[PDB]
């Protein structure tokens, strides 16, 4: 039986080339999560003002169905794999909440195959950031000249937090259209300035000083602070893949 | 013909337990990661209690008839069930009983839901 | 012959007690021999001798996939070919569970008649891309190339249990080879064989324009045999018997199975399919 | 099936921006300042004695508890006084200031980069690269020209 | 003007950052913020089973969408 | 020269399948790309049909000459021959085969393309 | 030596035609005798014994990179060292093919010039780190 | 109950070593990195001199008893002595002992302070 013993030392050297090449992936991550870390550091001051504009009590996702007629959501999910649940749970998630009236158009490569294969018809299409440079407000404003192709009444951008390094959660973005934005603006601005959801910050000074603001300026306004917010979901996902990975890859090890 | 499909589905799971234990479940194709949830529904429910085993499992032996288990095999492999959970499968015979395991373990979910809400709420 | 590893099992049972001396795993050494003045008695005579001959199909078993061992590398060193069953391919859903790329027989086209050559040699260009293709998980659903198509049609075809007419062999072989089926899907391959033999379409519907050129004579081989499918006579009755089979499947046949949903009909209709994989 | 097993926290709430209040009190002495470029701040919530901006209408200044209002900024330089008498300027591409009655800036905007890291040589060749994209008859050309003027004219002055 | 010739106010600033990081001298912030204004960026819009690119909206910031 | 040079190109092909089997063509850089297409196109090259084996391949075979077999490998080795397609060089002699090879199966690629628009327009 | 593992060969040809008692590999007991017979002749003799020096360099072939083979896995044993050779890196353009990892010399220094220890003391400071990156590192 | 309680130590160390290179010394909590001081200090305290070198190296050599090992490793896991620095511990013996070169150091750390302050002051 002196073949069992080649295939098993075969089997052996082969799992020994992996394990190197397991550990240039680990080195090269690395390199990158010491890189993108200080952001960590430098992290949640850039939408401290634009919340207080766009962010709403927590709706139902039964009643928008009924007032919306095309919806639409935003998953950032990854290029190249060995990241963890991401993909996975961000689909779980769209199939979790899917409903008729949806359409996604997302971010990265597993979405190309994975919303195609388990969302036939409402995904459509997806974009690809070659990760050689960091994202730019450009490519944020590419996602908004790809979502402004669908006339959507309600924008979810979805993508993974990094509260630390054992901890790469979901979070999201809900972005009402614009048109709904100024209506909601007009009716708010008119009425007394009371919060109706605990930890939501008064915007009556700010509503009635865009009032007066026109028409034009607004618009910036509007695609400005939703560039930002999609800025943002690729920045804490792209951190969240630099941050899952090393246990996907520690544990692979 | 279930036979043949029931032994064709575990060759699948078998080429693919060498990449699994090296990647994990995450890392496949929809079609792959069903196929891994169909085998793993199958071969927990090729095991069994036997009367004789009572005093190791513990449980009440079952004598599963052949006409029931091809009729179970067939269903599995159909996807006819593929909501239920993996466990619900496990040392059972009859799909019946897999139905009243899984609506056992629902039922016990449930309850300690309710039990953690009224220990928070009482905390 | 049956497991010639128990006739080496024998001939070290007697040796042994024989006190004769072992070998490499007890063997006494010379059984090398053995299957050498076996098998080369197996020969084709000349003209002179009356040209006749004896094949041997000698059975050899195995343990776990290899061919390490000593006996199994002394027959592999003297037979010409050899037909790999891999457990892997038979418990795999295929059957016979032959493994091509392992087997492989050195006559080659000189055994064969003269209508196997030419597809056996598109063949085994087929396999050499399909055996580098078939690897990659299938995401060109439509975009697949008509090499993952026909290699894929010609290995459900190659699913059997008992044998097959020559004539009802190349014909079905040639459907694949020139692409006429690569619109139906892969399950039904052998469905669409089992009308294209036993069940011959256009001569019920009507669509006779062949003079001659029908599956149910089934003494074309003779025919097909001797002049061989890329003949004068032969090429357009055949093309113009097979795109009519293709074109009455795709609109009786496949209409109605795509149309199924009952879970009650979908079992009767897989079932017919493996009758099909069987019976054929 | 599972009730819901996600449940993804709305992001917005990791942020803790103002509440603005009407004023039942007096002003504070000193701005509290906060400029941010595309995710990362440079200037996280320094107090500050004065500013000087740059918009599309003209050219603005803001001291402690000036009025609530909220605009774009043309794209040019931005001037920060402390309360040590120094001074702090930052080119800039765009944006959007956002002053507060409490007294608060927040101004987010695309780029920041300081004066001490531009030289006038190498905005000396872009000037007559945008007069030559600006007399290039192109609708493709000509507006690139006439913004790329639109930002280096007051780099221009501003260096001189 | 620039505005009526169909472009965005995003395309503006772009183009205005992608003007600004040349002119600034060369060092460690030009080496970090050119990543900020690189365009390298695509897109795909899967097919039955290929891959095509959903090219209505060009990454380049000169051209206007249509 | 032009054999050494070639033994280490497959020294490192051989390093590539560690990598390649693993991550993918993506993860390597075009200088990496380059040589791998070298490799697996010296490969292929050096595969050659012969007259005994017609039984076996039904295809010539071919008497490539040792000067003429130093001038092709070393023009692989410097890009003279790397917009020429992969299967180009498979199974076939001197430089001259290739290209002929290169014309026939451009040949029968616009042959499916004017076929496909000819199939898309009469269907 | 070109080489010691033929040496044993026939030593076993010898022994097993002598009808001695074989053992691991067929070959008899003593052949670590064998080679401990001749090896330690070498040697560096003291200045009451002439100052003369006998120097070995015993070549041995390996198999598919094994050295668990008995006569490797002695004469490894024995000598106060060894060189392993890769065929991989004899095909990638190093020849000579050495394989520093594996390549051990127990005598680092004493044996060195003064020229060489200053050279060598960085050499390893240096192929130490070399090996580490490269491993490390990607390919491109 | 100190030597098992110096296995976890440095085991802890061993852990918090392989994860100082992914995030950073800094990124450890006030307890994590007051352990990693210690075992920082402790693997530096099991090197000895020897009394076989003290020709070749010049070092003492420390012949160290039992029960007196004991009250240095409990002092130097009760925190009682952390004070100290790092390099006070490396190639010493006896807690008695490492003090003196402890406040040599600091000693030698003045004289240079002092021989730099005058050689500033006199220019």
């Amino acid at each position: 039986g002196g073949g069992t013993i080649r295939f098993w030392r075969e089997k052996l050297e082969g799992y020994k080339k992996y394990h190197q090449i397991v550990k240039t992936i680990k080195m090269v991550t690395l390199a990158k999560y010491r890189q993108t870390v200080v952001r960590t550091r430098v992290r949640d001051q850039t939408l401290r003002y634009t919340r207080k504009a766009l962010d709403a009590k927590t709706q139902d996702d039964q009643e928008v169905i009924e007032k919306s007629e095309c919806l639409l959501y935003v998953p950032i999910t990854t290029n190249r794999g060995s990241c963890g649940a991401l993909n996975t749970n961000m689909v779980r998630y769209l199939q979790e909440v899917e409903n008729p009236k949806m359409t996604i158009i997302s971010v990265g490569k597993k979405a190309l195959d994975a919303m195609t294969k388990v969302f036939q018809d409402t995904y459509r299409r997806t974009i690809l950031n070659d990760m050689k440079q960091a994202m730019s407000f450009q490519f944020a404003a590419y996602v908004l000249e790809h979502m402004n192709t669908v006339p959507w009444d309600r924008a979810q951008i979805v993508y993974n937090r990094y509260h630390g390094a054992a901890s790469q959660k979901l979070a999201i973005f809900n972005l009402p259209k614009f048109e709904d934005w100024k209506q909601k603006l007009e009716e708010d601005s008119a009425g007394d300035g009371k919060i109706e959801e605990d930890g939501l910050l008064q915007s009556l000074p700010m509503k009635t000083a865009l009032g007066e603001l026109e028409e034009t300026a607004v618009e910036d306004f509007y695609n400005f602070h939703s560039c930002l917010a999609v800025l943002n979901a690729v920045s804490e996902n792209e951190l969240s893949e630099y941050a899952a990975r090393i246990v996907a890859v520690e544990n692979q090890l | 013909n279930v036979a043949m499909d029931i032994v064709e589905m575990l060759t699948k799971y078998k080429e693919l337990q060498d990449i699994i234990a090296v990647l994990g479940i995450d890392e496949l194709s929809e079609e792959d990661k069903l196929i891994v949830d169909r085998a793993r529904k199958v071969a927990k429910f090729m095991s069994q209690p036997f009367a004789v085993a009572e005093v190791f499992t513990g449980m009440k032996g079952y004598y599963v008839q052949l006409e029931d288990c091809v009729s179970d095999f067939g269903s599995l492999l159909m996807g006819q069930c593929d909501n239920i959970p993996e466990m619900a499968f496990y040392m059972v015979g009859g799909l019946d009983s897999v139905k009243e395991k899984a609506a056992k373990m629902a039922a016990e979910a449930a309850a300690m839901r309710e039990r953690a809400r009224k220990a928070a709420e009482a905390k | 012959y049956d497991d010639l590893s128990k006739q080496a099992v024998s001939y070290r049972q007697i040796s042994l007690l024989l006190r004769r001396p072992p070998g490499r795993e007890a063997y006494p050494g010379d059984v090398f021999y053995l299957h050498s003045r076996l098998l080369e008695r197996s020969a084709m005579m000349s003209p002179q001798k009356g040209s006749g001959s004896l094949t041997s199909l000698p059975i050899v078993e195995t343990l776990s996939n290899d061919v390490t061992a000593y006996i199994v590398t002394n027959v592999i060193s003297i037979t010409d070919g050899q037909i790999y069953l891999d457990a892997k391919l038979f418990t795999g859903g295929q059957r016979p569970a032959v493994n091509i790329g392992l087997s492989v027989s050195r006559v080659g086209s000189s055994a064969q008649n003269k209508a196997m050559k030419k597809v056996g040699g598109a063949l085994k260009m087929l396999m050499g891309e399909y055996r580098k293709m078939a690897g990659e998980q299938t995401s060109g659903s439509q975009n697949v190339s008509p090499v993952m198509i026909r290699g894929a049609r010609c290995l459900q075809l190659f699913n059997q249990k008992g044998p097959s007419y020559f004539m009802d062999a190349i014909v079905a072989l040639y459907a694949v080879t020139n692409g006429y089926m690569d619109d139906v899907k892969l399950q039904y391959s052998k469905f669409y064989e089992f009308l294209l033999l036993n069940k011959d379409l256009p001569v019920l519907y009507g669509q006779v324009n062949n003079k001659y050129f029908y599956m149910y004579n089934k003494n074309l081989n003779y025919f097909i045999r001797y002049f061989g499918l890329n003949h004068e006579i032969l090429e357009p009755e055949l093309k113009k018997y097979i795109e009519i089979h293709t074109n009455l499947f795709l609109d009786n046949y496949q209409s109605r199975m795509n149309e199924l949903k009952s879970d009650e009909d979908l079992v009767q209709l897989k079932n017919l399919l493996y009758a099909c994989k069987r019976t054929v | 099936q599972d009730p819901r097993k996600f449940f993804p926290d709305n992001g917005f709430r990791f942020f803790d921006g103002p509440e603005d209040s009407f004023g039942d009190g007096n002003i504070p002495a000193q701005i509290i300042l906060t400029l941010t470029r595309q995710d990362e701040f440079i200037l996280k919530q320094e107090p500050v004695a004065a500013i000087t901006i740059r918009t599309n209408e003209g050219e603005m200044g803001v001291l402690a508890g000036h009025e609530y209002t909220v605009q774009q900024l043309a794209p040019g330089i931005l001037e920060v006084e402390y309360e040590g008498g120094k001074k702090d300027q930052y080119v800039i591409s765009g944006g959007f200031a956002h002053v507060n009655d409490t007294g608060v800036v927040d101004i987010n905007t695309v780029e920041a980069v300081p004066l001490e890291e531009i030289d006038h040589e190498k905005l000396a060749k872009a000037l007559e690269e945008a007069r030559a994209k600006s007399q290039s008859p192109d609708e493709a050309v000509r507006i690139q020209g006439e913004i790329a003027l639109e930002i280096f004219e007051p780099l221009e002055a501003a260096l001189h | 003007s620039w505005r009526d010739a169909g472009i965005s106010y995003l395309r503006y600033l772009s183009i205005v950052t992608r003007c600004i990081h040349e002119v600034q001298k060369e060092g460690p912030l030009l080496t970090k913020n050119v990543r900020f204004s690189t365009i390298g960026w695509k897109s795909l819009y899967l097919d039955h089973g290929a891959t095509k690119e959903y090219t209505a909206i060009p990454a380049e910031l000169e051209k206007i969408p249509e």
